[PDB]
């Protein structure tokens, strides 16, 4: 048996490479000796080197004062071929996803910083839209549940029943006590590995990939709701709310709500949008002015318990301002 | 023009044959962690001290039940980002 | 200790004036590899689909001497860190016979990195701009009392 | 502690010196525009001029309607000492600090202001749902903390905070804000001052190795995009600042 100090001596490889490649092959801590002794032969570690090397070469380049040849050296410059080997097949890739669609919705609302490229954010965020849109094209949710960090989303995907977490739409804390370079490997994989996963399913039985944004409606309705995308019952949540037209106060987010609707098969219009067959709407203010009785109003609790029953159950535990029933876990 | 190919394909076997693949440990379901639990699992100010008191990794029930009749009361969850943090590097930076 | 024709260097351009120098050279930085192939291959392009000289710094230490005894040359840079001595014994002295000005400059890397090669060991500027002329021979009369004028009795210190 | 050299100061003041210039003759000619001394000036109206991607230019006259802005601070001229008359403006809205944003509302008065200050700052019209992005994802807000000091500007952590503060105008979430900026409601000066600040990401923030590169390629991208006019009739320059 060796250790990390053994494998990194023998490997000649920097420490944040030596745990990148560990994650890239899952090479669990003491260290496999077996597992690094086939590790020897990785062309990462090889692309690792030579992304240093050209490091030195554009600082080179930098200090002897040549823009030209610095931008010659930065445009004269990956994990498709590792997942070969760590997800044999499909249904593994289905499994383990939970953690990859965790950090891209995590990720998706991290607000831009130094320490995180913009261009990251973005492309976490490009990805959980287009995982959502994935969702509601096929409605293979079943359950949703709130929770105080959030909502534990879950689907079915080939029976999986995976259990991805959405979290609130509100601004991200940042502490510093969390190393965002081991996060930024992590994530850098994930994308990828969801990229791939997407594009299968999309071209196997989903629509078009990549889906791309509505241009016209991204700059008012930004989200779940703004994409595009064309081709080319097995449970209560891909059946109810049937043509209904649930409306959402400005209190409610409608980008959340809206999903679930979207999915069902309803349609959901926000005061919000703006800035009819409105047979529902959903209220959360503690006095109704708006009082209106052709709009039913009812406190959003009831979407969810339905969702997880199918029954749609009727507002009499639903009134606005009422308090809701226990919203108990359906596992 | 990436991306525009199979790669898994045609694949029905799992990696039994090496049975070096430990589990994920992928979290369980959630338990009653909800913004909106049963009465009989709201936190009492005593049981709410007694849960301040515990430091990290002590904290088995790391999440303060309450109810909350209304979307807008939630309060925001900033302890988000370091559980999952955690949750990564206990992933792989335990011997197995 | 050293004869009096050694020593004659560790005395060279001031900060200031190097700088000056080093920003008035930085403006005409000879096309590079890369840059020469781009363009030949947009001309050959141009031409089959269907300007005066470049002006630039002259470096080379046999295309400089050339250039000095002839009064072509309008200012020259010498490294002080030649390591063949001999190479460089006699520029000084056959500058100041030529009456061609000159200023001495520390480092040869440093002298390099102005014509994209890691050493030269001399530089020289010949043609230069109307925009850059005046600049020039500012730099050129400042060059003269802030050395030879400085350094008269360099024949001393041994 | 470092040694402060000629040449330095002697570019600032050159550059405080032009700067002064120019912005006494944009006080003149404001002040007689104001006065309606159209017997003599370069443009009797004026106009905002746009950039948008290649790269092609845009000109409209100005017109008399109010809409929601947003502002960002350039981090510039770079050598010019803000003169007191500029710097009050600048304190006032509260724009100094660098990379610092905040929302305005376009006046009639407004627009000259902001023709003094457009070099120093960018303007334009962000969309609706960069607006909804950018305060669901950033904006402070001073309260009192606990019970006794207000240094907590982090974040809108809990909707009953902004119900407390206010209470009366019925701005109960963060939607609420978000509708009375878009909208030209009568809480907009309320909730603007409530988050004074919008502290948006600076760029790279390093110089590393290939960031050295990049803060390069952006800062001249910067002369080809942004460029300081400095005519006392120069219009305004609007820009697409929804791309950040």
């Amino acid at each position: 048996f060796i250790t990390r100090s053994q494998a990194v001596r023998k490997l000649q490889v920097s420490l944040a490479d030596f745990r990148r490649l560990c994650i890239f092959k899952g090479i669990y801590p003491f260290y496999y000796a077996k597992d690094i002794q086939y590790l020897m032969h990785e062309p990462v570690l090889a692309k690792f080197r030579e992304h240093k090397t050209f490091a030195r070469k554009l600082t080179r380049a930098l200090g002897r004062g040549e823009v030209s040849s610095a931008k010659r050296l930065e445009e004269n410059r990956t994990l498709d071929h590792i997942i070969k080997e760590r997800y044999p097949s499909f249904p593994d890739a289905i499994r383990d996803i939970d953690d990859a669609l965790n950090m891209l919705f995590l990720f998706s609302n991290l607000p831009s910083t130094n320490q995180v490229s913009s261009k990251i954010i973005n492309d976490a965020q490009k990805i959980c839209n287009q995982w959502l849109a994935y969702v509601a094209k096929e409605r293979l949710v079943r359950k949703v549940f709130v929770s105080i960090k959030g909502v534990y989303y879950q689907a079915n995907i080939k029976g999986e029943e995976v259990r991805w977490l959405v979290p609130f739409k509100f601004p991200e804390n940042i502490p510093s006590d969390v190393d965002f370079r081991i996060m930024l490997t992590f994530l850098e994989f994930y994308s990828t590995l969801l990229h791939f996963v997407l594009y299968k399913l999309y071209t196997d039985s989903g629509l078009i990939y990549p889906p791309k944004l509505d241009l016209k409606k991204d700059k008012i309705i930004s989200g779940l709701s703004s994409y595009i995308l064309e081709s080319r019952y097995d449970s209560p949540v891909a059946s109810l709310f049937s043509a209904f037209v649930f409306y959402v106060s400005r209190e409610v987010p409608i980008d959340i709500l809206e999903f679930l609707i979207l999915s069902c098969g309803g349609n959901v219009i926000s005061e919000a949008a703006m800035d009819s067959k409105v047979t529902h709407q959903i209220v959360d203010r503690p006095v109704l002015k708006n009082k209106v009785a052709g709009r039913t109003y009812i406190q959003p609790q009831w979407i969810f318990d339905c969702i997880n029953k199918g029954e749609l159950v009727p507002a009499n535990k639903y009134l606005p301002g009422e308090a809701l029933p226990p919203h108990l876990s359906p596992w | 023009e990436n991306y525009q190919y199979d790669l898994w394909g045609d694949s029905t076997e799992t990696n039994d044959h090496v049975m070096h693949l430990r589990a994920p440990k992928l979290p369980p379901p959630t338990n009653e962690e909800s913004y909106n639990p049963p009465e009989e699992y709201l936190l009492s100010p005593e049981e709410k001290e007694a849960w301040e008191n515990t430091e990290y990794s002590e904290r088995e029930r790391n999440f303060i039940p309450q109810k909350y009749s209304a979307l807008r009361k939630v309060p925001g969850y900033g302890e988000s980002i370091r559980e999952r943090f955690e949750r990564s590097l206990d992933l792989y930076l335990a011997p197995r | 200790k050293v004869p009096p024709t050694i020593a004659q260097f560790q005395y060279t351009l001031d900060r200031n004036t190097a700088a000056e120098t080093f920003k008035l050279f930085n403006k005409y930085r000879p096309e590079t590899a890369a840059e020469k192939k781009e363009r030949l291959t947009k001309e050959a392009a141009a031409v089959a689909e269907g300007s005066p000289k470049p002006y630039a710094v002259k470096y080379g230490l046999n295309h400089v001497v050339a250039l000095i005894e002839n009064k072509k040359a309008k200012l020259v840079l010498i490294a002080n860190d030649v390591d063949p001595i001999e190479l460089v014994v006699f520029l000084p002295a056959l500058c100041k016979k030529m009456g061609v000005p000159y200023a001495i400059v520390k480092g040869k890397a440093r002298l390099g990195t102005l014509v994209n090669q890691k050493t030269s060991a001399v530089a020289a500027l010949t043609e230069v701009r109307a925009e850059d002329e005046a600049a020039l021979a500012k730099l050129v009369s400042t060059i003269d009392a802030n050395f030879a004028d400085k350094y008269d009795e360099v024949k001393k210190h041994w | 502690n470092k040694f402060v050299r000629a040449e330095s100061i002697v570019a600032k003041t050159l550059a405080t010196s032009r700067e002064k210039e120019r912005i006494k003759r944009v006080s003149i000619l404001e002040d007689k525009k104001a006065k309606n001394e159209t017997q003599h000036i370069a443009s009797g109206k004026d106009f905002i001029l746009k950039i948008t991607e290649g790269l092609i230019r845009e000109k409209t006259t100005y017109d008399g309607k109010p809409a929601l802005l947003f502002i960002v601070r350039v981090r510039g001229p770079l050598a010019v000492n803000i003169p007191n008359k500029a710097f009050k403006i600048l304190s006032l809205l509260r724009l100094v600090e660098t990379n610092t944003g905040v929302f305005v509302k376009l006046t009639k008065n407004v627009y000259p202001l902001l023709k003094v200050i457009a070099p120093y700052v960018v303007i334009g019209k962000p969309s609706l749902s960069s607006i909804r992005s950018l305060i669901q994802k950033r904006g402070r807000i001073i309260y009192k903390g606990e019970n006794e000091a207000e240094p907590h500007e982090i974040v809108l952590n809990d909707n009953n905070i902004v119900e407390e503060q206010l209470g009366d105008h019925g701005i109960i979430c963060v939607e609420d804000i978000i509708h009375e900026i878009a909208t030209m409601g009568e809480s907009f000066s309320v909730c603007n001052f409530f988050l004074q600040p919008f502290k948006l990401n600076r760029e790279v923030s390093g110089f590393g190795s290939l960031n050295r590169l990049r803060k390069i390629k952006q800062r001249e991208a910067e002369s080809r995009t942004r460029q300081f006019s400095n005519a006392a009739t120069a219009p305004v320059i609007e820009v697409d600042i929804d791309s950040l």
